């Protein structure tokens, strides 16, 4: 009975996990879902193509994760910085490598 | 075991106890409507891929499906052929009959039996208050318990369990997944944390309310802020003009 | 005749300006909102890390 209990708080606790994770691309969705509205629609899907291209190819989940930070980075300006530049090209070249 | 032709959906995967009005916009998927109406009025639905089939086709199908039942025999010759459908149960799926339209020599009733009542009692009873919340909370919804209350003589939690999910819009993936699992309370479970994942995301948006609210009240805090310095300036305007006139 | 129908041509223009504004302005309100709690938030972070 014990070790049930503690297989089912273990179980609720992955579920909430996973449920938050799942929270957080929701909130990833309701953005790029603003973007669209938004007149430009991020330059017709750009990250949009670049994050589902980066992470449709069997990444290690820690690429995953690398991934999606050095994506948020690209909150930054993009005119010669090498913060969104190199930002671009980092991420382009994690997209075309292949896995 | 026993031929009953297999009505063909876009995605929708018939929960039992769920009355579906079925549009059939397929022409090579009405015909197996019409033979589902002169089968005996006995519909084998048995859900397509979870991605919507450009053809209909038998090993699009699932092992599993649901021995549905003509409920509204009326006429839509336009096309897309609205046929009011209510699964009975959901019933295991052995081999099928090529198509369109498809066909599938289906099985007899594949159902689980309320076991251990005690325990899938309690569930359900949570379920219907997360459902309960569900309906109250979710507004994006607003669907009644006319599909849920009005079924009370099959009182299977799996029907109950197939009703609730379905009364919520989550992936109907799931919903078929969910109609092919063997255990009472995991549909149960499933249901219930489906509908607390989108609770989830309710209160999420309530918290992302809170946000904007506090946001554009800070927005049009500085902007009176703002209005006064202008209203704390312009005091001394008029003497600006009157040394800016005859002075 | 005319110049009323364009009076009206601008007065469709001038509320669909406003809806416009409302909208755009709302829509950015929103994603600055969810900008507040993400952790893509905190990945922005380069020196910071």
């Amino acid at each position: 009975l014990e070790r049930f209990e503690l297989d089912k708080r273990v179980a609720q606790r992955v579920k909430e996990q996973m449920d938050t994770n799942q929270r957080e691309y929701y909130l990833r969705e309701q953005m790029k879902a603003i973007q669209k509205e938004l007149g430009g629609e991020d330059g017709l899907s750009d990250l949009e193509a670049l994050r589902k291209k980066i992470e449709e190819v069997g990444m290690p989940e820690a690429v995953k994760t690398k991934a999606l930070k050095e994506l948020d980075r690209l909150e930054r300006m993009q005119q010669g910085s090498p913060e969104a530049t190199v930002a671009r090209t980092y991420l382009d070249w994690l997209t075309e490598v292949p896995w | 075991r026993l031929e009953l032709p297999v009505i063909p959906l876009r995605n929708t995967v018939i929960l039992p106890h769920t009355t579906t009005p079925v549009d059939v916009g397929r022409a090579k998927s009405k015909r197996a409507v019409e033979e589902a109406m002169g089968a005996d009025r006995l519909i084998f639905l048995v859900a397509q891929r979870d991605p919507e089939v450009d053809d209909p086709a038998p090993d699009d199908l699932y092992t599993w499906g649901v021995q549905a039942v003509v409920k509204q025999a009326m006429r839509l010759p336009d096309g897309t052929l609205q046929v009011m459908v209510e699964a009975r149960a959901r019933a295991q799926v052995t081999d099928y009959i090529p198509g369109p339209y498809l066909r599938a020599r289906g099985e007899v009733f594949s159902e689980i039996f309320p076991i251990d009542e005690a325990v899938v009692r309690v569930l359900v009873e949570e379920l219907k208050e997360a459902f309960e919340k569900y309906v109250a909370n979710h507004k994006s919804l607003r669907l009644d318990r006319y599909q849920l209350e009005a079924v009370k003589g099959t009182s299977d939690p799996a029907m109950l369990a197939d009703t609730i999910a379905y009364h919520a819009t989550w992936t109907v993936a799931e919903k078929q997944e969910i109609l092919e699992l063997t255990d009472l309370e995991a549909r149960l479970k499933k249901v219930l944390g489906l509908l607390s994942r989108d609770l989830e995301r309710f209160e999420l948006d309530k918290r992302v309310a809170q946000r904007v609210k506090e946001q554009m009240d800070t927005n049009q805090r500085e902007y009176y802020l703002r209005e006064q310095m202008k209203a704390i300036q312009k005091e001394l305007g008029g003497e600006d003009g009157l040394s800016d006139l005859e002075a």
